[PDB]
């Protein structure tokens, strides 16, 4: 009765591995980015990085290295899933369809192994004689690489060094030789072994001692021989010894390393402080070592070629720097990815007070805000400071050679013609129209003529003669109110009468004349099917009666009409075909939009629904972004009417205000679209209706949370740096301690410029910020929590003012977390819940919390210690009561409430579980246990949960950000639809099993190292969204054995992709 | 910073500065040392006593032996008795879970009968030739094997065959084989043998079973790690999950920690002095806290390792674990995941799971 649906909107983008090789082909070097769950296959060129195949493999990549087996044409790839699902992958290059053929597969998981402290790493013998994987401590699993062993039958070999920091295979040796540094409790040492296959030894040199702050290993290639251990960079090969102690290196540590050239005369070392070191060696036995200093933070460096170095950052935007030989520095950035990494938190804000919402994230760290929306973005190209325009329509002043070279702008009572000779915007009038009269249409119809339908008289000016050929005017000296002419006929309405004119060769001929009951509001004639310019039907609106009717254009005879409520006249009405069924759009002056289906033959009144829009009048207009043309709405809340399968979407747009729109196809602007406003002129292309746009604003600090302000129109962001304004005055220490300097950056929502910074005390970690309305005081606050780690804790009530932050009250230990419940703050920390309230002050079970969340209800979800806790606030009692506590402890990371029953949750083992109060017995003896009504393994580190949605049959929604930068949605649904769809849930297994021959239920399992249970009611949205990607011949046999229609379920499922 | 946040901030920020997860679980063990309950479980029958708890490696279920000649299987979370293994005509003496194959458990009784049980269905049973008392059992994690020691004979039997394959015996009949156990890696084997002559002294011999060579345990001077050790049951010695830590009694009962790393193998790291009431020990999953059941309230104790020098002050007393009632603790063990709690058995016939 409560069954969920998980789907991801933005995939992870944090970088974890950048091993380079020849995976695509022997003659094409690749870069092999490895995100959390999906590996991106790029090919590096002179320009930069180019994706060729973005394979999302069903696994969490942990160990990944390219090796070349003997007798193999191309180097293979060894993906080690974080669940030990080791597979020797091989790129299958056949044709347009490309898949990942598994050479060998097998779960190499060990039921008794314990992962080594310093992560999981794997190495390959240089002569491909062996695969060595360091999964468990003191357990060097060895996989022979014979042509046999397709099941990957591994075996274990004991290691004397239980704790190993880094391990490699030394070059230039007969037997498999291994070099590595371990951490035996006497400084740090190095050892050598010869790995025996049959026996399952001694190395070239014995064990010595090295620096205790040296951890990284660089094994030099064959020409030199030996290994370099990394303020101490040594070198070791037999008995020869070398060591240097530069002073520059002592500032911080080094994390990245890789060989630069086969000779071994140069190396790369990446510092944690965004410093690019440069190791050098002088040429056999070398003489001495040397260090050099020449960027953003790097997690895995990879020297590509010709000075191009990929700076893969898991902490921030990964860069693509260049190292020039010639401020005299040699670190210049060329590319900067938009990779949202450490999404620490976010919130949903409606800046424009419209239906759609927005997300503001805090990405990056140390050395942070980004804006997340859902509408289609437009990149402005040319800006003109022009006044208000009454309309916009492209004009083809040239002959029938496609494109356009003229723009027509209509003022309140004037028509200014603009000429665009490329990127220039010059207002040049043509001698075929009137520039002092408002024109309702200035397009071209046929016969190389531009129809100028004005309020006074309809004019037709030939493009070649550049002069008016004919002029049709009503024989009553009345201004034209509504006009319509698409390609071959003119349907204009003057007052209560409408006249039909045909676009003849250099002549206008009236074809029909009729009068309506009420005054015509708008006229729209357009072919919605097999019609070449000659529109069969014709739409007309009424103002006195506010009704929409459909009539035949040739005779102006009404066919059907639909009644509407209210008294607002329809601002615009349009009918067009965008899918298998034509749709008719009706828009009112107040912004109400009615969408109904239309038939090109009859035009019966199909289903009609009320769609909200901006408060300003809406003028419907179609846009050509993709092969399937979409409609665009111009109002205070602009939106684009796109579609997915058969239903019209209403995705918003990236603009402040829109007054008019017009497609453009000029030479200087191929896919641009004219945009109008009160005083503005912008252009844009738009391709999809689901891309998310990101705007950046760096802060160079470590943020913790964020909250929006509704009355001051400015965000607030916590700062914590390590080294307008304000300083704390807390009037209520060794030289080397743990102290951070904190601020509070108030970012304007208009100029994106910080306006204040409240510097706090030293050695006080304030990581909380809440915006609410505490108590009866109408003033809106910026409540910030401050914690020192803990015998003290204070909270600053940052009552905002015109320009100065203020404090109202201060009020044993470090508080953990609390958000406003209804109008109060009664936190639950330090093993004691509270009953606080807002004198302008802030004035027991062992309840301490780490994460806290609640919906507007009295229902509250928390966590005491590694368990989802549900708390109810009883207003009669005014405290918290433990309703039902979830057992089976999990290391939680973020918690949310879906509805009154389903409780969404996540934990550090990358798994999601939902609790629910299923019916039970014994009054209250087992109801306190929340039986998990679901188990799902997501594969990401969900960090923050928030309600809201990016759009305007579940009741509610939820968003969650990850540590790798993934956003997604979770819903809930009854058992009736679930149980019927449960049988066909596994139907997709037959057509495709997996990418690496992995069991479907194995991903449906609970991949924690202790348990394993198939998914219970967690319906995936990733697999089902791939149902539409299945080829049509392959789609036929699936769901083929009440009517059992081929596309019956697609309509039933196409409503899911709109969630 | 000694906070969950900054360690976790580094974690969620994708900075793979490993060891933080180790430290976080170090913190929660430190945190859980301050928090406080006694939850019982029903049984299909009323056994007089509960012996030899043994936790699952997947934590799905929990077997336990009782004087009623039956083995009760209980789920940890629900605390509901699900299965009751029956078929032993005598009380089982050794029960061990299977690390790899789920649900395949063995149990041996004082009558010389071993029974390999499966929850899904089916069972096997073998009989000792002279129905002697069974001493200890030890499953082989990776290899298909379970070693059987009864008086002084080590039986090498594969359950795929009806009869044991190899038969290896000590130097003397009185040189009894008391305890056998593989390590959490399966690389080394610890064999407890009584010393030639209560003050019954035993020794530990450290055989490398990497090559599956039959251990010539007749020699009392080869691969010896402990000259004298007090052993009465199989729970008196245990190896940490990491396998680098070990606890074993020594005579003047003195509990001492010996590093299992080859660099200082046999070196005595930490020590404390205990009375004769000390019976069984158990190490926390990350090798920092030790649980010990005590015989007759203060029935259990927990300690913490601070510095390794071999002196008395190596650990410090933390707190006590009580039971909602003389009562002597028979068995106890840390739950597989750190910080969850602990389960134990009672000489009076009780199974109580305690959590903070």
């Amino acid at each position: 009765m409560s069954y969920n649906y998980v789907v991801t909107a933005q995939k992870p983008t944090a970088v974890n591995g950048c091993v380079t090789g020849h995976f695509t082909s022997a003659e094409d070097l690749n870069l092999l980015i490895a995100k959390n769950t999906r590996l991106e296959i790029y090919v590096v060129t002179a320009e930069g990085l180019r994706p060729v195949k973005e394979v999302g493999m069903y696994g969490k990549i942990a160990v990944m290295e390219l090796f070349r087996p003997k007798g193999e044409s191309k180097d293979l790839l060894f993906i080690l899933t974080a669940k030990y699902n080791a597979c020797i992958l091989e790129y299958k290059q056949s044709g347009e369809s490309i898949d990942i053929i598994t050479r060998a597969h097998g779960n190499v998981q060990d039921r008794i192994g314990r992962p080594s402290e310093t992560g999981i790493i794997g190495i390959i013998d240089p002569e491909c004689r062996m695969i060595g994987l360091r999964l468990y401590d003191g357990l060097f699993k060895v996989i022979p690489l014979d042509r046999d062993n397709k099941e990957l039958k591994a075996f274990n070999i004991r290691l004397e060094e239980l704790h190993v920091i880094d391990v490699k295979f030394l070059y230039g040796c007969q037997a498999p030789t291994i070099c590595f540094v371990y951490q035996d409790p006497q400084g740090r040492h190095v050892k050598t072994y010869e790995v025996s296959l049959r026996e399952k030894n001694k190395g070239p040199w014995k064990q010595e001692n090295v620096e205790a702050e040296a951890s990284m290993v660089i094994a030099v290639p064959e020409p030199f021989g030996g290994a370099i251990i990394i303020e101490s960079i040594t070198y070791h090969n037999g008995d020869k010894y070398l060591a240097i102690a530069p002073p520059i290196i002592k500032q911080s540590t080094i994390v990245c390393h890789n060989r630069v050239d086969p000779n071994g005369s140069r190396y790369l070392l990446g510092d944690m402080e965004g410093r690019l070191f440069m190791l050098l060696l002088e040429k056999v036995t070398l003489k001495d070592l040397r260090v050099e200093l020449l960027t953003s933070i790097a997690e895995c460096l990879t020297y590509l070629d010709n000075g191009v170095v990929f700076v893969g950052s898991r902490l921030g935007d990964s860069q693509l720097v260049k190292l020039n030989v010639d401020q005299g520095s040699y670190v210049v950035a060329m590319e900067t990815f938009t990779n949202l990494g450490p999404i620490v938190d976010m919130c949903v804000v409606d800046l424009e007070r419209q239906g759609q919402g927005q997300l503001v994230t805090c990405s990056g760290a140390f050395k942070s805000l980004r804006i997340i929306r859902n509408g289609i973005g437009i990149h402005e190209h040319a800006s003109i400071d022009l006044p208000g325009i009454k309309g916009l329509w492209p004009l083809r002043s040239d002959p029938n050679r496609e494109t356009d070279d003229t723009l027509v702008l209509s003022f309140v009572g004037q028509t200014r013609v603009l000429m665009l000779n490329g990127e220039e915007v010059e207002e040049t009038e043509l001698m075929g129209f009137v520039d002092d009269q408002q024109t309702f249409f200035c397009g071209n119809v046929a016969h190389q003529q531009l129809i100028q339908i004005t309020s006074a008289s309809v004019r037709l000016v030939s493009q070649e003669p550049k002069a008016l050929v004919s002029e049709w005017k009503e024989p009553q000296a009345k201004n034209i109110s509504v006009a319509s002419c698409n390609s071959s006929q003119v349907v204009v309405a003057v007052g209560r009468a409408l006249y039909y004119l045909q676009i003849h060769p250099q002549e206008l001929r009236q074809i029909s004349h009729t009068e309506m009951e009420h005054e015509v509001a708008c006229l729209d004639i357009t072919p919605l099917g097999d019609s070449n310019g000659l529109s069969p039907l014709c739409a007309i609106g009424l103002w006195t009666d506010i009704s929409a009717r459909i009539l035949k254009l040739p005779s102006f005879e009404l066919l059907h009409k639909e009644m509407l409520g209210g008294e607002i006249i329809p601002r615009s009405i349009l009918m067009t075909t965008f899918e298998s069924s034509h749709y008719l759009l009706c828009a009112l002056g107040d912004g109400a939009l009615f969408y109904f289906g239309l038939n090109i033959e009859t035009g019966l009144l199909s289903d009609r629904k009320k769609v909200t829009l901006g408060t300003q009048p809406t003028v419907l207009r179609t846009f050509r972004s993709l092969s399937t043309t979409n409609v665009f709405a111009c109002s205070d809340r602009p939106t684009v009417i796109y579609s997915s399968n058969h239903k019209l979407v209403f995705s918003n747009v990236n603009l402040k205000e829109v007054n008019y729109m017009c497609p453009l196809n000029s030479d200087g602007y191929p896919d641009s679209l004219a945009l109008a406003n009160n005083s503005t002129l912008t252009i844009g292309t738009i391709d999809e209706i689901q891309k998310l746009h990101i705007r950046t604003v760096p802060l160079y600090e470590s943020p913790r949370k964020i909250c929006y302000q509704e009355v001051s129109q400015c965000f607030g962001v916590l700062s914590s740096r390590i080294e307008s304004s304000s300083v704390s005055s807390s009037k209520l220490t060794s030289f080397g301690e743990e102290v951070e300097v904190h601020n509070l950056l108030i970012i304007d929502q208009h100029t994106f410029e910080v306006l204040h910074a409240h510097q706090f005390l030293q050695n006080e970690y304030a990581l909380s910020l809440v915006s609410c309305k505490l108590g009866k005081d109408p003033n809106t606050y910026f409540i910030v929590g401050t914690a020192m780690v803990p015998k003290q804790g204070r909270i600053v009530v940052f009552q905002y003012s015109d320009g100065k932050l203020q404090t109202v009250a201060e009020k044993k230990g470090a508080v953990y977390s609390m958000v406003e419940f209804n109008g109060k703050l009664l936190a639950s920390i330090n093993s004691t819940v509270r009953l606080y309230e807002w004198e302008k002050e802030l004035r027991y079970n062992n309840i301490m919390a780490l994460y806290l969340k609640t919906k507007g209800d009295f229902i509250l979800v928390g966590d005491l210690m590694r368990s989802v806790l549900l708390l109810a606030y009883k207003p009669m009692e005014g405290n918290f009561e433990e309703i039902a506590r979830d057992f089976n402890p999990n290391w939680m990371s973020a918690v949310e409430i879906l509805d009154d029953d389903n409780f969404l949750g996540a934990e550090n083992a990358f798994n999601l579980f939902v609790c629910q109060k299923d019916s039970a017995a014994t009054t209250d003896e087992e109801r306190q246990h929340l039986q998990e009504v679901g188990l799902f393994h997501l594969g990401e580190f969900v960090n923050v949960f928030c309600h809201g949605s990016l759009v305007m049959p579940t009741q509610g929604s939820v968003l969650f950000g990850t540590v790798n930068g993934m956003i997604g949605l979770v819903t809930s649904l009854s058992e009736s639809w679930y149980n019927l769809l449960l049988d066909m849930q596994n139907r997709l297994n037959k057509v495709i099993k997996s990418v690496g021959k992995i069991e479907h239920s194995f991903w449906r399992s609970f991949h924690t190292e202790r348990k394993t249970e198939p998914a219970t009611g967690f319906i995936d949205g990733d697999l089902i969204e791939s149902f539409l990607d299945i080829s049509r011949p392959k789609m036929q046999e699936v769901v083929a054995n009440r009517e059992a229609t081929a596309d019956d379920l697609i309509k039933v499922v196409e409503e899911l992709t709109r969630i | 910073e000694k906070n969950a946040v900054r360690i976790l901030w580094g974690r969620e920020r994708g900075a793979r500065a490993m060891g933080a997860q180790r430290l976080l679980q170090e913190l929660v063990e430190d945190k859980t040392r301050w928090m406080k309950e006694g939850k019982r479980v029903e049984l299909p029958d009323s056994p007089r006593s509960t012996f030899l708890l043994a936790f699952s490696p997947d934590r799905t279920l929990l077997a336990s032996t009782h004087v009623n000649h039956n083995i009760y299987i209980t789920e940890v979370k629900t605390g509901k008795c699900v299965h009751s293994l029956i078929g032993h005509r005598r009380t089982p003496w050794c029960v061990t879970f299977h690390p790899t194959i789920s649900g395949l458990i063995a149990s041996g009784c004082l009558d010389g009968e071993v029974r390999i049980w499966d929850l899904h269905g089916g069972s096997e049973s073998w009989f000792t030739d002279s129905n002697n008392a069974i001493a200890s059992l030890a499953f082989h994690p990776t290899a298909q094997l379970l070693l059987i020691a009864t008086a002084n004979e080590i039986h090498f039997w594969d359950w795929s065959r009806r009869e044991p394959f190899a038969v290896v015996k000590t130097a003397s009949e009185m040189e009894r084989v008391r305890l056998v156990r593989f390590d959490p890696l399966g690389h080394y084997l610890l064999t407890a043998i009584v010393n030639p002559s209560a003050n019954t002294t035993y020794r530990l011999q450290w055989w490398d079973f990497t090559k599956f060579d039959l251990p010539e345990i007749s020699n009392a001077s080869v691969n010896v790690l402990v000259q004298n050790c007090k052993i009465y049951n199989d729970a008196s010695c245990d190896i940490s999950a990491d396998g680098q830590l070990l606890a074993a009694f020594i005579p003047s009962g003195i509990l001492a920690v010996y590093s299992l790393a080859p660099h200082n193998l046999g070196e005595m790291l930490y020590t404390k002095r205990f009375g004769p009431n000390a019976i069984s020990v158990s190490l926390s999953p990350m090798g920092r806290y030790v649980m010990v059941g005590l015989a007759s309230h203060m029935v259990a104790q927990v300690f913490r390792l601070q510095q390794a020098h071999g002196g008395e002050t190596s650990m410090r007393r933390v707190f006590n674990v009580l039971y909602p009632m003389h009562v002597s603790i028979n068995s106890a063990r840390w739950l597989p995941e750190p910080g969850l709690g602990l389960a134990y058995g009672t000489n009076k016939g009780d199974l109580v799971i305690c959590r903070p």
